[PDB]
C-alpha cells in the first residue's frame, strides 16, 4: 500500500478477517511504499516479497 | 490549502473527507494524552470514563 488516504483503515481490516480460521492464511508481510521516493527506490525493497 | 485558527474538532482529522486541513490549535481528542500522564504521576489505577 501507499500513503493515499484510508490505507490506515485498509490494512486494519485484513487482521481481524485473517484470524480464526481454519484454512490458515499466512500473512507474508506488510509494504508501505512511497511514490514520492523514486522509481528505482521502491525496486530495493518491493523485491523483499 | 486552509489553516485553521481557533479551531478545536476532532471531526477535521480524517482526510478521506478534508483533503488538506491544517491547524495551529490541538484538537479536543488530544486531551486525553494529558490524562495518561497525571494517572501515573499522582498513582492511579481502576478508571471508568
Amino acid at each position: 500500500t501507499t500513503r493515499a488516504p484510508g490505507h490506515r483503515a485498509f490494512l486494519s481490516y485484513i487482521e481481524v478477517l485473517t484470524d480464526g480460521s481454519l484454512v490458515g492464511w499466512e500473512h507474508r508481510g506488510a509494504l508501505t511504499l512511497d511514490p514520492g521516493a523514486g522509481e528505482a527506490v521502491l525496486s530495493a525493497q518491493l523485491r523483499s516479497v | 490549502p486552509v489553516l485553521g485558527l481557533t479551531t478545536r474538532m476532532s471531526i477535521y482529522s480524517d482526510k478521506s473527507i478534508h483533503l488538506s486541513f491544517l491547524r495551529t490549535v490541538p484538537p479536543y481528542s488530544h486531551q486525553s494524552s494529558v490524562w495518561f500522564e497525571m494517572m501515573r504521576v499522582y498513582s492511579w489505577n481502576h478508571i471508568i470514563l
